[PDB]
């Protein structure tokens, strides 16, 4: 099978700083193929990319899809309170669906300053 | 290329009346098979899709169902502005390809054709040229056959047909057949004759003129 | 406006089945496929298999072959997937899901990511 | 509502090319495809290929693919279809369809276009020489049309005081040219007591004939 490895598993940041979520393929996986997810708690999950770098309708700029073969990569621009949330990768060629295990988006807590 | 044989071609019909049509495909499908109305002289406009699902602003008295190699397209009770030619389609796999069609007509009392023979006009004449017609008008049903004779010979070449659709008020069919011959050959004889053959009568029914 | 409605939350007994629907509105229901995912408590996404509203044709998962029943009802532009014998670990939300609309692409499985989701059915198999 | 109007009947010599146009209007003209069936005056319909005005991209049947190239311009939503050395098999009547789509192509049309009549023939603008047809209670006579190029021609009798009893005849090639007749049935006391007069006019010639049918 074709297995997803998201990384990393749970990524602490700040609003206005840039993330970076990596999803890699076992096996080389065409762009086309390839679907980013965003669910918050409590919802369903929304189309984020589809075929690796296209937006979703009604998806902010600060959203990009990137990668290529066995490493894709979503970015986040600059964060909003919004964007703090669970973020898969899915593979949908003919061979199967599979989704990665998921990077959970926290909040970064911080010390009085 | 899947062929769709589409029975029956021809189909009488008196109103209310329920028609069933039917559809056998050339090897097995899934359910993807059309159906489509088109009148004379008008666009198809689909009816069915999928087999069974109607189209917007199809009437609930035209239904379809079947899957596999037997599709099947029915109306419950037909009505006068349902009278039109209806095709199946297959859209399962390239090339789509349509079925032969079912044309509807009204169901009538049978008829005998009212058969006129007209000799060559004599403006026609001034060009050489030499035009027998006959008429075969307000007959029902429609298969009839037409024979020419020159001097009790019977006549193939230069012998062209046209019938008429179904008219509209008394349902019946009209035919025309034209002998053209040249002047020269159209005085090297005659008596001219068609011959009409149809149902309502076993032996042909006869016009000729002299042309002298 | 596209919307899928699903039907509502379920608690079955281990052993029973569950038969979950999705009622679709807003689009030609049989000219799109459609995807079952299924997300247990603190878990991945998970698919289950898809189905094809117009022909009927599915494809499942193996882990959930001989299990699973993915069906169609055209005339109620609605789906159904049902799940037999079930066991504690088949608590999860389970979702129905349509794919994207072909773009003029190399082919459609250019599209059959989830584009519009359902807002799932809670199943919890207790005792 | 859904509106597909397709170009005026197109007339062409042998081995020469035409371009059928397809404008679409009522819908999105980039959310849906565009397929061609071709229909010989009395029969089924054949498949000849599909566009998807959005990419560009088409499907062929193996039959028409050297022979029709269909193309799309999504500014003026217009499909083309264009047909190169053209025979006496190419006449027929050619539809535009509207095809569905949804998650992929589903090769069913739910809405026609008005049917673009083609014929391939190297006749000129001829007219019509139109002949009378002379032989109980009933009488029919008629009007030959013959002669004339290219279709159609209008008939009337009595400039359309006889309109019951009154049938005419679809034209048939008859020596590259068309070929037509009409008939018409008065009571046998009318004629030859009151004149009968068919009315035939050829819009493409720009002319009108009115022939007396006389008893021989
Ligand atoms: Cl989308
Ligand atoms: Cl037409």
């Amino acid at each position: 099978e074709i297995v997803l490895t998201q990384s990393p598993g749970t990524l602490s940041l700040s609003p206005g700083e840039r993330a970076t979520l990596s999803c890699r393929a076992s096996q080389s996986v065409s762009s086309s193929y390839l679907a980013w997810y965003q669910q918050k708690p409590g919802q369903a999950p929304r189309l984020l990319i589809y075929g690796a770098s296209s937006r979703a309708t009604g998806i902010p700029d600060r959203f990009s899809g990137s990668g290529s073969g066995t490493d894709f990569t979503l970015t986040i621009s600059r964060l909003e309170p919004e964007d703090f949330a669970v973020y898969y990768c899915q593979q949908y060629g003919s061979s199967s669906y599979t989704f990665g295990q998921g990077t959970k988006l926290e909040i970064k807590r911080l010390v009085p300053r | 290329s899947i062929v769709m044989t589409q029975t029956p071609k021809f189909l009488p019909v008196t109103a209310d009346d329920r028609v069933t049509i039917t559809c056998k495909a050339s090897q097995i499908l899934n359910n993807e098979v059309a159906w489509y109305q088109q009148k004379p002289g008008q666009s198809p406009k689909l009816l069915i899709f999928y087999a069974s699902n109607r189209y917007t602003g199809v009437p609930d008295r035209f239904t379809g169902s079947g899957s596999g190699t037997d599709f099947t397209f029915t109306i419950s009770s037909v009505q006068v502005e349902d009278l039109a030619v209806y095709f199946c389609q297959q859209h399962y796999s390239s090339p789509y390809t349509f079925g032969g069609g079912t044309k509807l007509e009204v169901k009538r009392a049978d008829a005998a054709p009212t058969v006129s023979i007209f000799p060559p006009s004599s403006e026609q004449l001034t060009s050489g040229g030499a035009s027998v017609v006959c008429f075969l008008n307000n007959f029902y049903p429609k298969d009839i056959n037409v024979k020419w004779k020159i001097d009790g010979s019977e006549r193939q070449n230069g012998v062209l047909n046209s019938w008429t659709d179904q008219d509209s008020k008394d349902s019946t069919y009209s035919m025309s057949s034209t002998l053209t011959l040249t002047k020269d050959e159209y005085e090297r004889h005659n008596s001219y004759t068609c011959e009409a053959t149809h149902k309502t009568s076993t032996s042909p029914i006869v016009k000729s003129f002299n042309r002298n | 406006q596209v919307q899928l409605v699903q039907s509502g939350a379920e608690v079955k007994k281990p052993g029973a089945s569950v038969k979950v629907s999705c009622k679709a509105s807003g689009y030609t229901f049989t000219s799109y496929a459609m995807h079952w995912v299924r997300q247990a408590p603190g878990q991945r996404l998970e698919w289950m298999g898809w189905i094809n509203a117009g022909n009927g044709n599915t494809k499942y998962s193996q882990k959930f072959q001989g299990r699973v029943t993915i069906t169609r009802d055209t005339s109620a532009s609605t789906a159904y997937m049902e799940l037999s014998s079930l066991r504690s670990e088949d608590t999860a939300v389970y979702y129905c899901a349509r794919v994207g609309p072909y773009c003029g692409g190399d082919s459609p499985q250019d599209n059959y990511y989830m584009d519009v989701w359902g807002k799932g059915t809670t199943v919890t198999v207790s005792s | 509502q859904v509106q597909l109007q397709q170009s005026g009947a197109e007339l062409a010599r042998p081995g020469a090319s035409v371009k059928l146009s397809c404008k679409a209007s009522g819908y999105t003209f980039t959310s849906y495809g565009i397929t061609w069936v071709k229909q010989r005056t009395g029969q089924g319909l054949e498949w000849i290929g599909e566009i998807y005005p959005r990419s560009g991209k088409n499907w062929y049947n193996e039959r028409f693919k050297g022979k029709a190239t269909l193309t799309a311009d999504t500014s003026s939503s217009t499909a083309y279809m264009e047909f190169r050395s053209l025979t006496s098999e190419d006449s027929a009547v050619y539809f535009c369809a509207r095809t569905e789509y949804g998650s992929s192509p589903q090769w069913y049309f739910d809405a026609w276009g008005t049917g673009t009549t083609v014929t391939v023939s190297s006749a000129k603008t001829t007219p019509p020489s139109v002949y009378p047809l002379a032989p109980n209670s009933m009488v029919t006579l008629g009007c030959l049309v013959k002669g004339y190029f290219p279709e159609p021609v209008t008939v009337t009798w009595n400039s359309g005081s006889l309109s019951s009893g009154v049938h005419t005849f679809p034209a048939v090639l008859q020596s590259d040219l068309y070929t037509l007749s009409s008939s018409v049935t008065v009571p046998s006391s009318p004629r030859p007591s009151e004149t009968v007069t068919c009315n035939v006019a050829h819009p493409a010639s720009s002319t009108k004939v009115d022939k007396k049918i006389v008893p021989r």
